[PDB]
């Protein structure tokens, strides 16, 4: 059977790769009116802020994304039975949290890069 | 040779404090204002998940604290102001049937109130509890009118609580934690995910927690830290102590008008014998509650300790004595008929006489006073005891006795004690990680 | 062998109810914080669509109930309590000037009434309309002493109804029926889209329904069920008939300080003699109305049955008679004269005598009084009729004659009249159907 | 010329494919302010909730989208004729809205299953 | 052979008017519902950008204007309301100690107050201003009984501003102008981008501008058409002029309880002898300060004309004479000794008399007056004047002479004098442009 | 060595056009306190109709996107080397002002016809 909301907290990451649909469906779902709107507009803020990064590293579409920037041993040397079999999603973001904004902005960089490498093959 | 690749709808999360709303299924709740619970309330296991909860720097319970107190207010904001109480009352003793219970607590005050019309007057004869009244110099005042203005409570809107389940915004989950025994700072290796609190009742007292819930299987104690005498104790019991209260004077209520469509309510007579409120607790069930009690400080305080039990130390009644709302009147019941104790290595009773008080300033507050109307009739409460609020006292070099008391009066505690298994987190569904998986 | 294909933007939709905000273009309904309205609103029609419609479950009258009464009441907060009014008054009947029709209808009032320093006093002599007082054992008081506060309303803001466009949000629409002589529940072949309403006038009457939308063919009869005599008829004419209201005499308007910056206006005196308000309704005009009326109730009713119309059933003033605000006075109109007839198988004027009242207690709510202010001078207005609510005068065992009566008072039909052609659905762009597209 | 924001209901399936961008372009376009605030944020709460089906289904860019879910005759047993021009829009949501959730599951299955396949295929190289 | 390509994030912008949020790094305005601040605000400079500023025409001034008034408002509403004190007064002149300059200043008025019980009264002797007290025929009344409801400020509530930063939200932002010498309308050639303008004292005055920001390097004469001599001239110094005031009388607070809850304070003595508030600004260099403004004033009118400063025409005191708030006492203080001199082609000082008034109605409303209580102590505080507003009065159509009178009064001129180099824009990251890319 | 928010204000289109991301990244980023949600609100009002137009645009993945609209020199008749190296944006949009509804027009159009022949070839394979 599946699993619920969170339910693949735990399992591998290779495991819990394949539950992304079930997390992905649970973003958006007197004065005590004032507090309820904050409630909805702070979720609505939240998910369009990681709308947008998918946007701009060229993921706007999909769940899993492959891109063009390599991985830095620096930020991690373990291998990939390592990462994918004995690792949880909640371990490994702890592991890495401190490259986290290095690697956004190399994504940023990469896709900014490919779009106009598009933009000067089509005018040929 | 890796890439990096990013997934959406990673099952991560990160602790947060957010706004949490009301769900729950008139009222000083305005219940009216929370949206309907989930009939089929979800809760999901999250297997090899151990999490760190911490139930004394836990958000929740400022955030309920804060709302109960703004519900409170609410519900007298359209009720009818007393001001025009605040005069000189000429007050002689009850005496007619006094059981010596009850010498001179009640007191029969005369006084000219306004009425509908401005330019008319009317004499008024009513009966107060000698705390609710203060000698000026015969003549008499309410206690509040030196600093704060009292508002009658509306006789329409109950007291009564009504289970309350905060839920989390989308975005956010509430981790729970179902360790037995857990003690609320720990790791916790059995946690579930839910939506939605299960109902909390917004029980006011002190000292003892009434319908609260129980411990797994055995008694548990929580604290900030055991060793600090600063520091409250909050006990969870596993079994329940049924409490028995009552205000048995048969009370005929009277209603004025003071103004234009202002409504004054007011006890007239009493029509039986004046005793005092009291509440029973078996005598058997209270004295094994407290070896169980007992047995797991020594956990904490040694198998040579002698623990003694003893009454609270002194201050307001709000703090010296059980205070709760049994029916609507508000009673003030003297417990050191209960922690009367020394501890070392049938079918009768404790009666605790109780107090009653018509003028409250709830939440500790200065200024805001609420005039509760007396209730016609004869009041009876059958409530359970499911924990304790005890304070270490004293300190010493090197001594053999510990000795708790009743504590409390400060309601985050009760809160505190409901919410110890709920944590707030915030979903993180955005990272990254290496693959073979470029492009 | 067909795949499913994803589109978005179909033009689908399912009942809703939400939310709709005013729109419009020194008054009560506070129409500066509208929405501005489009000077060219859209409206399309949509050929090949036929949509069910029913007016008496629209939630789109509630909420204007709403709104029009939290407009009210928003209305009064800045303004002049008239709290110290409450006091005996000293009354003598004003008969110097007057006729007959008028004799008790006013009194000559003197009372003690506060000064702008708290410890002056002055009196005050005004003209009451006797329904505002009764007395108390000369000695009167105002009628509401013993029931609610009176708020004065504010001689600045003007009680002229002001057009108001009810519009959707987006994400919803508006549809309207365009189908000549629909009654209000069947299927509607003809329909169209829009953004908002067209602006309606929350006009405030009983029985007879004032400055509406009249019928584009004929008299339409609509009721939730005409078989049942506890529904209400309400009757929309295809031409309007004319009525004239007045309040002849020549009122003089004084006012005086209460209080630090609080002024109360009263009538002072009256100049000329005194005669009774009246409306004035064209007998003949009147007369070839009820002759289409009828003819579309035996349509419901039978084959020669027999239609008479009675005058009110008794009941409370506000609902026995026509109560609307001509020139700012409140006027309750006696119909008799208009629905007293039996219908079997010149240029003169009907006149209905009407009385002023200055408490008024809209919305049927008890605890929330207004005080209407007198108006300088003479006041003449002049309105359309466009409908009737009547009612059936209980069940018969088959007499094969129907009663009609005037009725009314709930403010919801009033509404609904103008309401009954709008239905709000929400918008569903997704959806889903097979082709041959695979990918 | 072109139709209004419902223009096309009533027309036929077929033909009113047509108008999409007509209706899309149109969402989205005291106590008074709080009506009108809830009536604001309501309306994007709306349209975020549609948006997040097409990105999870694989159309996220788009107003008619091919997918891979086979149509199953269970669901309506009709032919193309018939379906595109005989039928409105409104008339076919009728017929199938109780099919709709299996039919959005099968959508959301279909789609996680080619993202996988797709990882796996820009691995191996 | 081009086509459309869509870019988007492109720098551009247009003209908005939005609403622009608090940010700040117990006291009037509110700081604890206010955004904290970056301890490190961004700033860019945009080089080759040049842009349109109108001081004019700027919005920001009317949303700070409303800001503060309602924020003013909000911090007296949890207040006293001093209703009992439209008493008659009985008053008589305090002789006691006084100097000449103040016979006829003070009053030693009495009267009897309400108390806590609403059967008892008071009395009370305090000391008056006289500008706030009124002869009614020794019968005297607060000025304003006529008039409005007066509200105590609240005693623990300071009136010291607190500088607050004006922020844009997301998708607009703030231009400022860095162009030395800018005049507020033309174009700007030196710009930068900012989130948050910096921060700006709400100094509330007339007449002379406090505690602003100085002019870069020389003074700068702005105003909306210098040639109308209906529109008010704005100066900015360039370096400060140093003014200090002081209450020199050393009062004693005493307070009284007016109703349940409710204090009022109130002067009860003086000890010392009795000498006026003034204040002192050095003499050499207001007449430097006033040698600089001459001369850019020249600029606009000839180059050899007379200059002449005069004092006030009259009017109400609020705009006759410099007002501000010193220490929380509200002083308003007589210019005419500085604005009186002719400017034709020693450690000394200017003293002006200042006169003290505690009923006060700001922001030119009618109808909500405040009592500001008095002050323990002796009062002194040190001011930066670093600007003026001038009128150019008179009409003249043939003169070699201009006269030059204090102005001001209206509120919105002094924000506008701090704000006049802020835009605010919204980003317009859309657009479209030619290039040689297919598909 | 980055621009700041507008920091290429000013430049030439064909600078300007290297700092897209800088510019789009700062999108998104007591009656007192509806003042600051509605400021919250309006925010993401506007960030959702700028992409409702590259979503019926076909651009909505992309900060450069390229489209099959020619472009009329009616619109602006100027040499690519004058647009892209002497003028700014703002100068730009200052000269094509009164046509970016037609060009919108335009874009829509196409875009529509793009997803229907679509659509044809995959049912004809
Ligand atoms: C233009 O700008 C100047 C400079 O900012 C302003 O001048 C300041 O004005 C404020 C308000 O009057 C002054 O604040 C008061 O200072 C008194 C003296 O402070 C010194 O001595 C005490 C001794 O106990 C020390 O503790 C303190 O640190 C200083 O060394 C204080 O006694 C006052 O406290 C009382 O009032 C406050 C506010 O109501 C209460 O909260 C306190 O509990 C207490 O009752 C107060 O702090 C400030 O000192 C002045 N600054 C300078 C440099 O002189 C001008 O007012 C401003 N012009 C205009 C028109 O606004
Ligand atoms: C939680 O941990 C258990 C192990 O204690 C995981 O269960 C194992 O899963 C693998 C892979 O399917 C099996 O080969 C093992 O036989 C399982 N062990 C046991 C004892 O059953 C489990 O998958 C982990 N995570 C979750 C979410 O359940
Ligand atoms: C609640 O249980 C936790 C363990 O789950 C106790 O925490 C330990 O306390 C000791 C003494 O301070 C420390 O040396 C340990 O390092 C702590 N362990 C962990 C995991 O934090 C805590 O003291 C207990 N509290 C009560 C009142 O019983
Ligand atoms: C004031 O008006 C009242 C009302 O009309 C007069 O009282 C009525 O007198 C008639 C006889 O003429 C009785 O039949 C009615 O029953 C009385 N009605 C009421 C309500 O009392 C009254 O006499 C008039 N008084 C003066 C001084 O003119
Ligand atoms: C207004 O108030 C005065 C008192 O200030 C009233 O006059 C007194 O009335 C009582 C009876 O209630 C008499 O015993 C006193 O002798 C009267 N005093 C004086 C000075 O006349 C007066 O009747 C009130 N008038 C109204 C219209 O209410
Ligand atoms: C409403 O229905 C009628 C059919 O009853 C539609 O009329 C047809 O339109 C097509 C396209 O122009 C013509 O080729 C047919 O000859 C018409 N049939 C008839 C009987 O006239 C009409 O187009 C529909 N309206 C809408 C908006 O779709
Ligand atoms: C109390 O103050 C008043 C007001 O200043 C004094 O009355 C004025 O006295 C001066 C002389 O000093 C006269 O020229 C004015 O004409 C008087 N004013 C009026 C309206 O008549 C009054 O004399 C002072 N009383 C005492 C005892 O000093
Ligand atoms: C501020 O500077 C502007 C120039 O940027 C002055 O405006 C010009 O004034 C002359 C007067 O002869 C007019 O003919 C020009 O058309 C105006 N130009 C613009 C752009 O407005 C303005 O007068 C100066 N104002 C002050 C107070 O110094
Ligand atoms: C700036 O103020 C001057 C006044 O000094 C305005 O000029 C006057 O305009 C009226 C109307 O056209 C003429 O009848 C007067 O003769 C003009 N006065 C002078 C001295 O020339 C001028 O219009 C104002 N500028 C703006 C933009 O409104
Ligand atoms: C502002 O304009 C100046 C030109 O006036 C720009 O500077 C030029 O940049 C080019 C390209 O690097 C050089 O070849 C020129 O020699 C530079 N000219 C000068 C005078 O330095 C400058 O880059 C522009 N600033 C911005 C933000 O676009
Ligand atoms: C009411 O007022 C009268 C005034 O004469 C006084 O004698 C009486 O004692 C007062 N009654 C009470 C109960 O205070
Ligand atoms: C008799 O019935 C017919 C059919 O409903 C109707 O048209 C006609 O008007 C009726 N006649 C009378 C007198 O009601
Ligand atoms: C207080 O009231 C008495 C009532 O006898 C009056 O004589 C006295 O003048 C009043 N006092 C004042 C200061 O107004």
């Amino acid at each position: 059977v599946s699993l619920g909301f969170l339910g693949a907290a735990g399992s591998t990451m290779g495991a819990a790769s394949m539950t992304l649909t079930v997390q992905a469906r649970n973003l958006l779902s007197t004065h005590w009116g004032i507090k309820q709107l904050q409630a909805r507009v702070l979720a609505v803020e939240h998910y369009l802020r990681d709308q947008q990064l998918l946007g701009i590293w060229g993921c706007s579409g999909k769940l899993i994304c492959c891109t063009n920037v390599p991985w830095n041993s620096s930020w991690s040397n373990r291998n990939l039975s390592e990462i994918w079999d004995n690792m949880t999603w909640l371990q490994w973001d702890k592991e890495i949290s401190n490259y986290t904004q290095i690697i956004y902005g190399l994504l940023e960089e990469s896709q900014n890069q490919q779009e106009k490498n598009e933009q000067d093959l089509l005018a040929l | 040779n890796l890439w990096v690749t990013v997934y959406y709808g990673v099952p991560v999360w990160k602790d947060a404090e957010t706004t949490l709303f009301c769900a729950s299924d008139h009222n000083v709740w305005a219940t009216h204002a929370c949206v309907p619970t989930d009939p089929n309330p979800q809760e999901i296991h999250l297997e090899n998940v151990t999490e760190e909860f911490n139930m004394w720097k836990n958000n929740m319970v400022e955030q309920m604290h804060e709302d109960i107190i703004s519900l409170w207010d609410q519900s007298l904001k359209p009720c009818v102001k007393l001001t025009p109480l605040c005069v000189t009352l000429q007050c002689t003793n009850v005496t007619n049937n006094i059981t010596d219970d009850m010498r001179g607590e009640l007191k029969n005050c005369s006084f000219n109130m306004t009425t509908e019309l401005r330019d008319k007057k009317q004499k008024v004869y009513s009966l107060f509890y000698r705390l609710d009244v203060v000698q000026i110099n015969k003549e008499y005042r309410l206690i509040n009118c030196n600093t704060s203005a009292i508002t009658q409570a509306c006789p329409k809107v109950s007291f009564e609580p009504i289970p309350i389940h905060y839920c989390a915004p989308a975005g956010f989950a509430i981790l729970k934690c179902k360790d037995k025994k857990f003690n609320g700072t720990g790791p916790c290796p059995s946690v579930s995910t839910v939506q939605c609190t299960h109902g909390i009742k917004p029980v006011v007292s002190t000292q003892l927690l009434l319908n609260g819930s129980l411990a797994e299987e055995e008694v548990i104690i929580r604290s900030e830290n055991i060793t600090n005498n600063a520091k409250n104790i909050l006990v969870q019991l596993n079994t329940p102590v049924q409490i028995n209260c009552t205000r048995p004077n048969n009370n005929t209520v009277k209603s004025i008008r003071i103004g234009p469509g202002q409504a004054f309510y007011y006890t007239g007579d009493i029509i039986g014998d004046i005793r005092q409120a009291h509440c029973n607790v078996s005598k058997a069930t209270w004295n094994e509650t407290l070896g169980k009690v007992v047995k797991q400080l020594r956990k904490h305080f040694g198998n040579n300790t002698i623990i003694r039990f003893a009454q609270s130390s002194g201050g307001d009644l709000e703090v010296t004595t059980h205070s709760f709302n049994c029916g609507g009147e508000f009673f003030y019941c003297n417990t050191s008929g209960l922690f009367n104790s020394t501890w070392i290595s049938s079918n009768d009773s404790i009666t605790l006489p109780c107090r009653i008080k018509q003028i409250i300033n709830m939440w500790q507050r200065i200024g805001q006073a609420m005039y509760a109307p007396p209730i016609q009739g004869v009041i009876r409460c059958v409530s359970n005891i499911t924990g304790l609020i005890l304070t270490r006292d004293g300190g010493s070099t090197n001594s053999t006795t510990e000795t708790f008391r009743p504590g409390g009066g400060d309601m985050r505690d009760n809160w505190r004690s409901e919410l110890y298994k709920y944590k707030v987190v915030k979903i993180e569904p955005l990272g990254v990680a290496p693959t073979r998986c470029k492009r």
